DNA sequence: GGCCCCCCCGGC
């Protein structure tokens, strides 16, 4: 409707609407009419797709009566303890299913069995995880699991080996921008060449950011009231990216070497706001690919930007990392 | 113990001491003669140093040695002395004291105190191990510096494997729970960093002074809250700000004006606490704040009497707007 | 379940349900066979990783030993249920100190993932396990032997579940597709036994996903390609490609190739450093050095990779490193 | 509706629930057209739970398939103290039902209630266990049972049951003390409710724990009298009739060494 | 009351820096129907939180500043009673969960569920008594959250789009996850120029009849804040309080306390490097930290006035930067605050 | 200047003890027509109204209106420790700092006058403008109990719905699902269990145990209830008093599916 | 007899 977000509004409804996750998206599509579905992890980056597509697969195998009674749904927003995942889960899973009506008989395949969705399931400790093993295995005939995680490596391999796993593929402008086209049309955005693709590079394979990024846009360009179209400077002003200029004097600043103007252009440039995580990618694409640079000092600021990431991704001071960064890239 | 704290006043306090080789000598002897046994006098020290002044644990020991050897001489002693030896938990300060002596980390020391045998003496008491290397490793006169290695490198390096000791401390309390790595948390807590600085005390082991220091910080935290929220309605910043910046501007006319002023800047302090829904507690909690050259305890004692009694009246005699109800 | 056996997965629809059908495990499973045939079965303690068939072969034991009613007559107690203290305490023992029921018997009792179970609960079992002997028997199947008491291991016979071999796999395989009416190409089998790593699960998943990606199974051969696609793996061409143009060539056609190869369909970089860490691995280096600062420096990427972060750093940094190592060869 | 089996009191089926639902968990009940089944296991695998409930016992029954219902007897309780002791209690269950219904009824008032609670997927049999013949049976009143377990119990946590010519003993070794009951079999004319039976043809000696005892006993509400039977190598029955069913506990004796 | 809170802009249009983020605030206001949840992050005492009453002005009426304070009760799961100030307005919710430590979870997954699983009950404005509107909850101090709070948000900000909208204001986003960061449409707000600060003071000068020779007082003033409005302006406060409401060419910047103590400790560490002042160090530490003075802030004002020293070279600095980053990631993975401010200092001490 | 002399001081401790869980901050302006009180929750959901009116009282009087913000823990604090039949009264002054409860009896002997705490409490213009509501009807509380209790042990919703000639409580959970469906019913030897009910239009709207566990909790002051049910207007849940009543108004929870 | 609540270890 007309008082949602356009992440909301335009959430993929059925299996037809999901872009890029074809692999996986035509093996729920004949588990419809092969009626085997088995345990399923769905792993992969931000804003890929996965809860709307367990939720499209579920509205399509049962539909909106069937959906409510059939579907168990946990998430990080519950607790999700040990004592918590032999009781309730455990009593819900051993439970029978629903009986079907006729009309949802006529009308959907309506498996025979229900499903528990356990999003976020990377928050789960251990041991909770552990109390599942068995309660999927022997109940087996009557529910069925699906997982959901961002990280992999956070299931314990038990439950890995048990369930199987579904990559989902990041959004690029390669996969995903005919979605963001159809959206743009469906909202009457008028953008000028190469917006949607600048934009989708600049989310960087999360289609919830760019379609956000374009809802600041089109809010944008309705309030100034002009009708000209939208360009990529705006655009890049609306999602933090540096200017080219900054980081052509941040770059000039480094290859100078001097440490007191090193610390005194950072000092003034951390008064403007930038996130030090976009800046860290703008210098690793601008250092990475330029040719005016030898092989050692590739090999050098390739590591050193590594661990600037891995530092400022534990939730660390932007100032001093930044400036630790520009130091260490100026002695190269 | 703390439970014995409510006896430290209301009773005659009599301790015994374990008593010396000498003072149960003629009775062991007397004993040994009762029951046929031979008993030579020079090896009788070492069985109360076995076990170490418990007369009780001597006299089984002589009981059970004498029903198959009737004979207790130099020959034998060794064995029955390390089969009898007693274990009991050293408390924190004596693991600290012993834990940090350079003669267990020599080539020759640690052949006879392992590295296992730190971990259990860690292990004794380790919820308070950690904290007393952290305080007593800056007082020690190192005897293991590696050659062209100074005081200060050793306590750098001592210093930073306590940080990841800590680190790995905070991943075990996580809601994981990983009780698994406590052993590793004795060698990065307490064997690793006094490996660097081990030797002999250059004075007394004091006691860790982190669990005051955190108690005053709660307090102090707890007060700051209160007055954040007391004054939320009038301000637009977080606790932290209040403190950094809001804390002396406020001084600056709740403090300064009673010392210029006198007695007449009552009301003026009065129409601010009013305006930022302050009170006394709160204005006592305020100048209790500040540290440095900025301290207010001597400046609010020499403010006369007559003038807090007058702001004390004052403040009693009206009615004050209440921002925050059934706190 | 519910209507057949065909609507469950083929992890669980093809569970074994007798001895016989237990493959890779033929020491064990003729070891049990004797014990069970001629009345000495001792207390078991079957170790080994996820998906090797410790269940499969636990149940299988105990139906032949009691029959198609073992269900009554075992007491089975996993991680699912709680076994605290007073559960060892009183139900435990009172199946022990008691008889059996529908028939004639000895008593069983079976702790799948015992190794999430209290020390105090392992610490009473003890007692438990040796006053019992003469007309119970104690089953424990683990997959970590640090969680277990070194008092509850003296009293159980060790049984070591290897990874599945290679023939195992392909006579499962062989059997599936003969259930299922499916071919699968010999370089496509080879590929699901080099990504099985010896858990049948996974054949099992990955041969059911390669089945629902074929248009029609009825007269359509899986190849390696099929497999690649359902599972999103690098083909081992591409990883060849990666490594090739990293190690000979420059910094801008490396980093050009690589972005190339992951957006060609999507792949993870993960799987790409897995991937070069086994091609590396057969590598006859020269020096030393050069292949700890590569398995140091990969180790990192891979565990900054696990808490996430900026991918096309991290595949700059597996490239830098990859070079920096190599230069040591000189 | 499918089935409908309708009570004459709400507190008919509230007894025979109560009489069992203190030693096991999970229930399975068949409904036939001869009546309702039900067979039930505890935790530890040592007491079995039989109940047979005909169609004497319910004002109206009718079943035209078998129906087989899964369900949580502390579930079960809970929704029958929901209840009220004075309304007419209806069974009502369809095809492949995946809830059973509850129908609670006043006839003074307009006030229907109507509970539904989730079946349960427990697949078993039943295996029909029973001795042919076993080697003794007995029956006395089951206030006298209870009397002489209760007595008992507080001494040990095992009783001993002895069958031979013409005595039955219980006795309890505990650290206290030790206890014996002897009682020979005798027939009273006059009340014949306080008789008690015996009929051995070989001498039996049976353990069994004092906690299986004490529940078993518990079912003293539903009858005045109690059959038990014994036999070496077979579980011993508890017995206790009801108006039109039955109910049962087969109670597994300790392994003796 | 303080000029800083006296003469705060309560509308989009008294903002008087930052023209294009207001032009921004304005265009988002302007159909307020479908705005997304909203991520504002930039320097401290910018006017984030003010710009943020100023976009609510927008939406709703002026209604929104009329603020109360209430209690609410939460149960841990050992029966602990947490008690949490909620500060509320008829038309938003203000919470500060990070007050409750680790504990800030139950905050997301008891009080925010609450408001935003029903209606709410609105006889002003309203013909029904029920509200047809969604309700703005902004959760301060984004950044200090718990990982399982932001977790246990990431569904809630998704399930009740409709009902409730989170506007979250944080002065850095590395402690922030990439979900969280991805359900929220990112705001910037740069820090005021020197000009504008120096306008701001002015019209506080001239509003409040302060006597002023030069202008240029107030440029230093701005100078001393580093981009700081709220700094600046208790900064001015103080200097006229302390100067008979009269300020001169000859009058010193006031500093506050914490940062002269910090200084101090430089200039010791820098004039002395021993054991004896390693343990000096520790109790000014202690000191410092018992008052609640944050030992990030700590470690970064140390940090900066290390490196501004004149006598130390260029590969001191480098060291004690490094050294500084290091034990940033160790403070922001460690519990204890002096345990890695005193491995920093002994590393200092020893690179020098 | 204010007197409120109560025939029986027990009508006004149930008065109290009815919303003392819902809210404890109420402002009560007493003018001469009698009490009037509206509180809003904390939560800014549920708007605990209530009067009583002159007649109620035994004897009634007042010059001025006043409103105090007096407390509602304490007023059980005090009243807690009073005797059963009284004649409570709430005499107060110009300047009220505190209300003086002269705890008055029949005899000279039992009386345990107490003073209570005034406390300023800001009161906003709020508006209980009457609606077309669709449903409003009343019945006793003994069934309320009944099937409040009932039901909340089986789910956390304890979903209305008035239709012709019957009153639907109907809640859904893990456990299953309960419903009590209750229909006009008239005794003639017992009038008092019976249900006056009057409906326009249909209606139906889901409600929650704890607010509902919370109203039957206080629900020993009236014995019987009042429901107002419309379609887009708060529901409200009212307890008759002696001259006034006890209103609830509570917003019912929002719908995803629909 | 059953909840409900409070204190205390947790590696080998
Ligand atoms: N494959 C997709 N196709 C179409 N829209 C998508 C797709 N993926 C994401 N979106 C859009 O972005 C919005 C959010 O997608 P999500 O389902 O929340 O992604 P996600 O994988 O669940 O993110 P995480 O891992 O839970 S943080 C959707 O409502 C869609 O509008
Ligand atoms: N030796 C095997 N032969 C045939 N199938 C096997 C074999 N091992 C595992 N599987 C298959 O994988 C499925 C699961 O086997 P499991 O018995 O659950 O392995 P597991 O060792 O018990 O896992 P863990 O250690 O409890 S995580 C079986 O149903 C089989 O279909
Ligand atoms: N005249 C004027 N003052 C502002 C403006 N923005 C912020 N301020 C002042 O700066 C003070 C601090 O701003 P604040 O909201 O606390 O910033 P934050 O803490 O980073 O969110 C405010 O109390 C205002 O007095 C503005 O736009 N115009
Ligand atoms: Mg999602
Ligand atoms: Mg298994």
């Amino acid at each position: 409707l007309a008082q949602q977000p356009w992440v909301e509004k335009y959430r993929p409804k059925n299996l037809d609407e999901v872009t890029a996750q074809d692999h996986a998206v035509t093996v729920l599509k004949k588990t419809l009419k092969s009626a085997n579905l088995p345990h399923m992890l769905f792993y992969g980056p931000p804003g890929t797709g996965k809860t709307s597509t367990i939720l499209a697969l579920t509205k399509e195998l049962y539909g909106p009566d069937l959906m409510k009674s059939r579907i168990l749904e946990l998430n990080a927003s519950d607790e999700r303890g040990i004592s918590i995942v032999r009781e309730k889960v455990k009593n819900f899973a051993r439970l029978t299913v629903s009986k079907p009506s006729k009309h949802d008989l006529e009308n959907y395949p309506c498996p025979p069995y229900k499903i528990i969705i356990l999003d976020e399931a990377d928050s789960m400790t251990a041991d909770a995880q552990s109390a599942l093993r068995r309660t999927m295995e022997t109940y087996s005939g009557v529910t069925r699991f699906c997982l959901i995680c961002n990280y992999v490596t956070r299931i314990i391999d038990p439950l890995a080996s048990r369930c199987s796993k579904f990559r989902f593929k990041a959004l690029d402008a390669s996969n995903a921008i005919d979605r963001l086209r159809f959206i743009s049309e469906q909202e009457n955005v008028k953008c000028d060449d190469g917006v949607l693709e600048r934009i989708l590079d600049i989310s960087a394979g999360d289609l919830r950011r760019g379609i956000t990024l374009l809802q600041s846009a089109s809010k944008g360009a309705q309030y100034l009231g002009d009708g000209k179209n939208i360009t990529s400077t705006q655009v890049e002003e609306l999602a933090g990216v540096v200017p080219h200029d900054i980081l052509i004097e941040i770059v000039e600043k480094v290859k100078s070497g001097d440490f007191d103007e090193i610390k005194k252009y950072v000092n003034t440039f951390m008064k403007s706001g930038w996130s030090a995580a976009s800046v860290v990618n703008q210098l690793h694409e601008y250092y990475i690919t330029n040719d005016n640079f030898d092989t050692n000092f590739k090999n050098q600021i390739s590591w050193l930007l590594f661990t600037t990431d891995s530092r400022l991704n534990n939730g660390t001071n932007e100032h001093i990392q930044l400036l630790n960064l520009l130091v260490k890239i100026s002695q190269l | 113990l703390p439970k014995m704290r409510p006896f430290d006043r209301v009773c005659l306090d009599i301790q015994f001491r374990r008593p010396d080789a000498n003072s149960i000598k003629s009775r062991l002897m007397t004993i040994a003669i009762r029951e046929k046994f031979k008993l030579d006098p020079n090896v009788i020290d070492r069985l109360i140093q076995t076990t170490r002044g418990d007369i009780r644990q001597v006299i089984n020991l002589l009981s059970t040695i004498s029903t198959t050897t009737k004979t207790i001489n130099h020959e034998n002693i060794n064995e029955i002395s390390k089969a009898w030896e007693k274990n009991i938990a050293l408390k924190p300060f004596d693991i600290a004291h012993k834990m940090l002596d350079g003669q267990i980390y020599s080539d020759i020391g640690s052949r006879n105190f392992t590295l296992n045998d730190k971990i259990a003496l860690y292990f004794d008491d380790f919820d308070f191990t950690p904290l007393m290397i952290q305080e007593n490793y800056l007082s020690t006169r190192p005897s293991v510096l590696k050659p062209g290695q100074s005081h200060l490198e050793a306590v750098a390096e001592a210093a930073n494997c306590i940080s990841l000791g800590d680190i790995v401390e905070k991943k075990i309390r996580s809601s994981e729970q990983l009780w698994s790595l406590l052993p590793l948390h004795a060698v990065l807590s307490s064997v690793y960093p006094a490996s660097k600085v081990a030797g002999h005390m250059a004075g007394r082991i004091n006691f860790t002074a982190w669990l005051g220091q955190n108690s005053k910080s709660a307090k102090y935290y707890r007060l700051l809250q209160e007055i954040h929220y007391h004054t939320r309605l009038g301000t637009s910043t977080d606790k932290i700000g209040l403190r950094l910046d809001y804390l002396p501007t406020f001084r600056k006319r709740l403090l300064d004006p009673f010392l210029k002023q006198g007695a007449d800047a009552i009301s003026s302090v009065i129409e601010v606490m009013d305006d930022y829904y302050l009170t006394k507690e709160d204005w006592d909690s305020i100048m209790e704040f500040f540290v440095g050259p900025d301290v207010t305890t001597a400046i609010i004692k020499k403010i006369p009497a007559t003038v807090k009694s007058g702001f004390t009246r004052k403040y009693n005699s009206m009615t004050h707007p209440v921002a925050i109800y059934r706190t | 379940e519910k209507r057949s056996k065909e609507n469950l997965p083929w992890v669980e629809k093809y569970r074994p349900e007798t001895l016989d059908e237990v493959y890779g495990q033929n020491e064990v499973i003729t070891t049990v066979r004797k014990f069970v045939d001629e009345g000495k079965l001792p207390h078991l303690l079957f170790y080994g990783p996820p998906g090797t068939g410790k269940t499969s072969t636990i149940v299988a034991l105990a139906r032949e030993i009691y029959g198609k009613n073992y269900s009554n007559m075992v007491l089975e107690l996993n991680a699912s249920d709680d076994r605290g203290i007073d559960v060892v305490r009183n139900q435990i023992k009172d199946f022990a100190s008691t008889r059996q029921i529908f028939s004639k018997g000895f008593k069983l009792i079976i702790l799948d993932e015992a190794d999430a179970m209290t020390n105090a609960a392992q610490n009473a079992l003890r007692r438990v396990i040796e006053r019992y002997t003469k007309n119970t028997r104690f089953c424990v199947l683990a997959n970590y032997a640090h969680k277990l008491t070194p008092a509850l291991l003296s009293r159980c016979t060790r049984f070591r579940f290897q990874p599945l071999p290679q023939e195992a796999i392909e006579r499962r395989i062989a059997n599936v597709l003969v259930h299922e009416k499916l071919k699968l190409s010999p370089n496509a089998e080879k590929a699901l036994i080099e990504l099985s790593n010896g858990d049948m699960r996974r054949v099992l998943n990955v041969l059911q996903s390669c089945k629902a990606t074929l248009d029609n199974p009825d007269e359509d051969e899986i190849s390696d390609d099929v497999i690649y696609e359902c599972c999103g793996a690098p083909r081992p061409s591409d990883l060849k490609a990666v490594l090739k143009s990293i190690l000979e060539d420059d910094w801008g056609t490396a980093h050009y190739t690589l972005n190339k190869v992951r957006s060609a369909k999507g792949l993870a970089l993960i799987d790409l450093i897995e991937g070069i860490v086994k091609i590396l691995e057969d590598y006859e280096l020269q020096n030393e050095e050069t292949r700890v600062h590569l398995l140091t420096k990969l180790a990192d990427i891979e565990y900054s990779i696990s808490k996430g972060g900026n991918d096309q750093i991290q595949g700059s940094a597996v490239i830098g490193a990859i070079k920096a190592s190599f230069e040591n060869e000189t | 509706s499918m089935l409908e089996a309708k009570f004459e009191e709400a507190s008919l089926f509230k007894r025979i629930i109560d009489g069992f639902k203190d030693c096991v968990q999970l229930v399975n009940f068949q409904c036939k057209e001869d009546g309702i089944i039900a067979q039930a296991v505890d935790d530890s695998r040592v007491l079995l739970v039989s109940l047979e409930i005909g169609v004497e016992a319910f004002q109206e029954y009718r079943c035209d398939h078998p129906v087989t219902l899964g369900m949580d007897l502390t579930s079960l309780s809970k929704i029958l103290r929901c209840g009220n002791n004075t309304d007419t209690l209806t069974l009502i269950a369809d095809n492949t039902p995946d809830s059973i219904i509850l129908l609670f009824e006043d006839t003074k008032k307009d006030r229907i209630a109507e509970y539904s609670l989730k079946l349960m997927d427990i697949d078993a049999d039943f295996l029909k266990i029973e001795e042919l013949q076993y080697d003794s049976t007995l029956s006395l009143p089951s206030s006298e049972f209870s009397k002489i377990v209760r007595d008992l119990s507080q001494l040990s946590d095992s009783i001993n049951i002895m069958i031979t010519k013409e005595t039955i003993k219980f006795v309890a070794d505990g650290d206290i003390g030790s206890g014996s009951v002897i009682i020979k079999p005798f027939v009273d004319m006059e009340h014949p409710e306080t008789s008690i039976k015996l009929e051995m043809d070989q001498p039996v000696d049976l353990t069994f724990g004092a906690k299986y005892l004490l529940d078993i006993i518990k079912g003293s509400s539903l009858s005045d009298r109690v059959g038990i039977r014994l036999s070496s190598e077979a579980p011993a029955l508890f017995q206790f009739d009801l108006k039109s069913g039955f109910l049962q506990f087969f109670l597994a004796p300790k392994f003796n060494d | 009351s303080l000029w800083v809170d006296k003469y705060r802009p309560k509308s989009l249009n008294a903002l008087s820096h930052n023209e294009e983020l207001t032009n921004f605030l304005k265009s988002l206001s302007d159909q307020p129907r479908d705005l997304p949840h909203l991520l504002l992050y930039g320097p401290n005492g910018t006017g984030k939180k003010t710009r943020c009453m100023a976009l609510l002005e927008s939406i709703f009426g002026p209604g929104v500043y009329r603020l109360k304070i209430d209690v609410r009760q939460f149960v841990t799961a050992s029966n602990r009673k947490l008690e949490l100030n909620v500060v509320s307005s008829p038309y938003h919710l203000e919470i500060t969960p990070s007050d409750m430590g680790n504990n800030d979870r139950i905050v997301i997954q008891e009080l925010l569920k609450e408001v935003a699983q029903m209606e709410q009950v609105d006889f002003q404005d309203s013909k029904d008594g029920l509200a047809h509107r969604y309700k703005c909850v902004i959760i301060n101090e984004a950044n200090s959250l718990t990982k399982d709070a932001q977790a246990a948000l990431r569904r809630t900000m998704e399930k009740y789009s409709k009902n409730i909208r989170l506007i979250m204001v944080c002065d850095s986003m590395s402690p922030i996850i990439a979900p969280i960061k991805s359900r929220c449409l990112l705001i910037r707000c740069p820090a005021p120029s020197d000009s504008e600060i120096s306008t701001i003071l002015s019209d506080v000068v001239t509003n409040e009849r302060i006597q002023l020779e030069t202008k240029d007082i107030l440029k230093r003033i701005a100078q001393a804040s580093n981009g700081n409005l709220r700094v600046s302006l208790l900064m001015l406060e103080s200097m006229a309080l302390n100067n008979e409401l009269a300020l001169k060419s000859s009058s010193p910047i006031i500093k506050p306390d914490w940062i002269i103590v910090i200084h101090k400790l430089t200039r010791k560490i820098v004039k002395e490097r021993s054991v004896n002042s390693l343990i000096e160090c520790r109790a000014v530490l202690y000191d410092l930290l018992a008052h609640c003075i944050p030992a990030n802030i700590i470690l970064k004002e140390l940090t900066f006035s290390l490196l501004d020293v004149e006598t130390l070279n260029t590969t001191n600095k480098s060291s004690i930067i490094e050294y500084s980053s290091v034990f940033d990631e160790r403070l922001s993975l460690g519990n204890k605050a002096i345990f890695h401010l005193e491995g920093f200092i002994a590393k200092v001490m020893c690179c020098l």
